């Protein structure tokens, strides 16, 4: 649910 | 020039650094409207929201928010509107932003699968017979023809408002093997995906702003949209050396936030602006 990592 | 500029970077081996400066020194500004929680599932990614100011606006009484943002740059004279691919949910949306802000173009850099994960709706008609409605926003769309190549398609679409019932035909350029968090595979293969589309007329100020989006819609699209802008800057400019790319670069980050994600793909930007200069000329 993050774009990043 | 920025070749020199560009030997001397990657010699240091600082575009880790360059890039974390950029980071450090990129605006700032609320997202009150994207972290409202009526809002939560219209974001796909909790940590990429379009600023408030620069935020598109579906024009809709009920509620007029869409994970996208204006980016104008009035120095290059070009607007471009960035996104996130769409969800299930907001097809709708996507398409009566296109609608509403008279965009001629679709720019898509990711896949709908990636490593096995949903990064984006299938929000396109795969076949020309199976023509797709959107009920909440009353807009059909059909595929009309797709031109295949090896990392890119080019779809041409009709786009129709259910109410008025004018159509407009709308065109898809999908680079379709660029990675997330990863490069082009060439800045060849890129100038000529920026090239196709700058010659199909979607670019040119008479329509709206092309739509741009990858699966955030800041890495990929900010790599696409940086080098856009650069080369534009320097066909305008009378001191074509003189365009940063840092500069651009951080003025578009007072659109929207993480334009561009990783060293790579700002190093990659350079690439393409200094190959892509050779055409200009």
């Amino acid at each position: 649910k993050e774009y990043y990592k | 020039e920025m070749e020199k500029e560009f030997e001397q970077i990657d010699k240091s081996g600082s575009w880790a650094a360059i890039y974390q400066d950029i980071r450090h020194e990129a605006s700032d500004f609320p997202c009150r409207v994207a972290k409202l929680p009526k809002n939560k599932n219209r974001n796909r990614y909790r940590d990429v929201s379009p600023f408030d100011h620069s935020r598109i606006k579906l024009h809709q009484e009920d509620n007029d928010y869409i994970n996208a943002s204006l980016i104008k740059m009035e120095e290059a004279q070009r607007s471009y509107i960035l996104t996130q691919g769409p969800l299930p949910n907001t097809c709708g949306h996507f398409w009566e932003m296109v609608w509403e802000q008279k965009s001629r173009g679709v720019v898509m850099l990711n896949r709908v699968m990636e490593k096995g994960s949903l990064k984006c709706a299938q929000y396109w008609p795969q076949k020309e017979e199976k023509e797709m409605i959107f009920e909440d926003t009353n807009l059909k769309l059909t595929l009309i023809s797709e031109d295949i190549k090896s990392y890119y398609t080019v779809r041409q679409l009709e786009l129709e408002n259910l109410t008025t019932q004018e159509t407009r035909e709308i065109l898809h350029f999908h680079y379709t093997t660029w990675p997330a968090f990863g490069v082009p595979e060439s800045p060849a293969s890129f100038l000529n995906f920026l090239f196709k589309v700058r010659e199909s007329g979607s670019l040119s100020p008479e329509h709206g702003p092309v739509v741009v989006h990858a699966s955030a819609g800041i890495g990929r699209s900010g790599t696409f949209c940086l080098a856009d802008t650069c080369l534009l800057l320097m066909d305008k400019r009378k001191d074509p050396s003189s365009v940063d790319i840092k500069k651009v670069l951080l003025e578009m980050r007072k659109f929207r936030m993480g334009l561009i994600a990783t060293a790579d793909q700002l190093r990659f930007s350079y690439l393409a602006v200094i190959e892509g200069a050779k055409f200009i000329m």
